[PDB]
């Protein structure tokens, strides 16, 4: 409670941990080569 | 070479297990007249863990 | 880590501090196989 004291009795913890994942895709036909092929 | 793993089981199971982490190559060609080939192959790369 | 120690021990031990930790990690991967398959067909690329 105390202004100047609360702060050195206040114990704080946070911890913001933020992960994202993500996946692509692009396919390159063969048959441009396997048509040649 | 041939990774096994050997579960001994007393009642019935001999699980004497064995696996060859090998390079390989299993190829299936199939040849075309352009000298081409369509081929299945199997190309793995393995190894003892 | 982190401690902030004052210490009076002379007159009296009367310790007061204020013990802080900031931890930051970033661990980015990027991953990109690729694959050349028949049509229709699967195909498979496994690293592991």
């Amino acid at each position: 409670e105390l202004p100047y004291l609360g702060r050195l009795f206040r114990r704080d913890t946070v911890t913001d941990r933020k992960n994202e994942l993500l996946v692509f895709l692009t396919p390159r036909i063969m048959n441009n080569q396997a048509i040649a092929i | 070479s041939e990774v096994p793993y050997q579960e001994a089981s007393s009642s019935g199971a001999t699980s004497t297990s064995f696996k060859e982490a090998a390079l390989s190559l299993e190829v299936t060609p199939q040849i075309t007249p352009d000298n081409r080939i369509i081929v299945e192959v199997k190309v793995t790369k393995d190894a003892p863990d | 880590s982190g401690i902030g120690i004052g210490f009076i021990t002379d007159n009296i031990i009367l310790d007061l501090q204020l013990s802080a930790m900031e931890k930051t990690g970033n661990g980015e991967i990027v991953s990109q196989p690729k694959v050349v398959t028949s049509d229709k067909e699967t195909a498979k690329i496994l690293k592991g």
